[PDB]
């Protein structure tokens, strides 16, 4: 069935499990022509696969060439992606397929589960959570691998860096979803936040700062703030 | 012109004859339905005055063998049987009419109703369907599931339909995922006409025999049935020609004789709205959609 807040704590139980986000695969800027009319130019995009309860991301580049010469790209994408991952499940050993994979938008079920068909014993499963995985590409380093691409890619982070080696999964996801949170409602501020102190420094195999415990105490409340605030200016409140 | 003599009614029913009825009461002397069309199948179905659940009732086709109706008081149900003597299913037939005790087949003569809705429906063909091959004739009732019911439990007594299933690996080609799936073309054309059915005959005469086991039982698993045929069709961008031209008619008549009062179960909103609306054959059902507007508006 859907996962909700009643079933949250299955994400990090010891079931395999993936969240799959398409929001970032067909991605295009919007311009005038010279005759004034409206045109779209594709940008390079990315499917952004997660496993919530290991950090291990799967991050797949789409190249802008496979949009060339096709019709009805919105709904491709959707296609495209689904074929992709089902090629990411075929890649893994047996051992690590997953037994769930969780679509962050529901107009993704028929396209995987018509790909997943060779694995019937893979659940496809809607959620009611509200994600931010499209803030993904407010990562700089995730946005800077996908904008640099010239051919088709996969690229692997943890996108929990080392926190493991001292939080829990379930802290881990709570964090990254609040770190996302902040910088899907404002990432101007979300990102001050995060490099405002220049001492702090990102490892090159890491994709946030450093922060020891006490800072992320302190980030995590900078980045709660940032998002009350938003609130209250969206709805006059 | 052929008989159905009845033994005797012994219980308050409804019987039905193909889309006529008449309400009989317990112990009148009812004894059969006599001139009967020859040249088409036929159903006899019967419910009960003390129970309005499980309808119920017979497929047969009078050119098979001589059939005739007797209640059971131990299982307590109408039973069709066959008649081996013809000599003494005659006189039992020719005493009856003598003392006028048989209700005529009323068929107006203007009135193709009845071919319409079964064109394409051939007693052997359902007798695949229903398998019990030690009778000539067909049982189905209001609460028989189907082979893909139980699927997702008793095999004897199953609606043998063929299984349609859009997301399956029968219906996909590896590889064509995304084309397979939104133009059923190639499930249509190759895995099922000229692979399974055979001929667009056989399987409109399926999809006339799921509507009327779902019209006249109120089976569920049949207008599951008749909803899937119908959807496989509109969702198939290239289509014989003479298959829309004649779906357009199956299904103009199928609708016309629909009790106005069952459009609620009997029609499925997303399907007929996607079929009508936005198929590939949304232009292609022209006096279906025009009879759906004029007597179904609520249901699009």
């Amino acid at each position: 069935g859907a996962m909700n807040s009643s079933n949250y704590a299955e994400l990090f139980n010891n079931d395999i499990k993936l969240f799959v986000d398409d929001t970032n695969v067909y991605r295009v800027t919007v311009h005038k022509t010279f005759e004034g009319n409206v045109a779209t130019k594709a940008i390079n995009g990315c499917i952004f696969t997660l496993n919530p309860k290991t950090g291990h991301l799967f991050l797949k580049i789409i190249h802008t060439s496979v949009w060339a010469g096709q019709k009805r790209l919105s709904q491709l994408a959707k296609w495209k992606t689904a074929e992709e991952v089902s090629a990411l499940v075929r890649s893994l050993p047996k051992e690590e397929q997953p037994k769930q994979i969780i679509v962050t938008r529901k107009a993704m079920l028929d396209p995987l589960e018509v790909h997943m068909l060779d694995f019937p014993n893979i659940a496809i499963r809607p959620t009611e959570l509200r994600l931010p995985f499209s803030a993904a590409m407010s990562i700089d380093k995730l946005s800077d691998v996908v904008m640099k691409a010239t051919e088709p890619q996969m690229v692997l982070f943890n996108i929990y860096d080392d926190w493991l080696d001292r939080i829990s999964s379930y802290t881990a996801f709570s964090r990254l979803t609040l770190l996302l949170r902040a910088l899907k409602t404002n990432e101007e501020s979300a990102k001050m936040i995060l490099l405002s102190d220049p001492t702090i420094t990102i490892k090159s195999y890491h994709l946030w700062p450093s922060f020891t415990d006490e800072q992320w105490i302190t980030i995590e409340s900078q980045m709660r703030d940032l998002i009350l605030t938003e609130y209250g200016r969206k709805y006059n409140v | 012109m052929n008989t159905v003599p009845f033994t005797s009614a012994p219980i308050e029913v409804t019987i039905g004859i193909d889309q006529y009825s008449f309400n009989v009461k317990e112990n009148q002397p009812f004894h059969g339905i006599k001139d009967i069309p020859i040249g088409h199948v036929h159903v006899i179905h019967f419910q009960h005055a003390d129970n309005s659940s499980m309808r119920y009732g017979y497929w047969f086709d009078c050119r098979m063998g001589n059939f005739y109706i007797q209640y059971d008081p131990k299982d307590g149900l109408y039973k069709m049987m066959e008649e081996r003597d013809g000599a003494k299913f005659e006189n039992i037939v020719h005493n009856f009419k003598e003392r006028q005790m048989m209700v005529s087949y009323p068929k107006i003569d203007e009135d193709d109703t009845w071919y319409n809705l079964t064109e394409f429906v051939q007693m052997d063909k359902i007798r695949k369907i229903v398998r019990k091959d030690e009778n000539q004739f067909s049982y189905v009732d209001s609460s028989m599931t189907t082979v893909q019911e139980n699927e997702l439990s008793d095999p004897a007594h199953s609606l043998n339909y063929t299984v349609i299933n859009f997301k399956s690996r029968e219906a996909i080609r590896p590889g064509h995922e995304m084309e397979d799936f939104l133009d059923k073309s190639y499930y249509l054309n190759t895995v099922m006409l000229q692979g399974i059915f055979k001929n667009s005959s056989n399987y409109f005469g399926e999809l006339q025999f799921a509507f009327l086991n779902a019209m006249f039982f109120g089976n569920y698993g049949s207008s599951l049935q008749w909803h899937a045929m119908i959807e496989l069709i509109c969702s198939s961008a290239t289509v014989p020609k003479h298959m829309l031209d004649k779906l357009d008619e199956i299904l103009y008549y199928q609708i016309k004789t629909l009790p106005e009062q069952y459009s609620d179960i009997l029609l499925n909103e997303r399907v007929w709205n996607i079929c009508l609306y936005s198929s590939f054959q949304k232009n292609s059902l022209h006096n279906t959609e025009k009879i759906m507007e004029n007597k179904y508006p609520e249901l699009l």
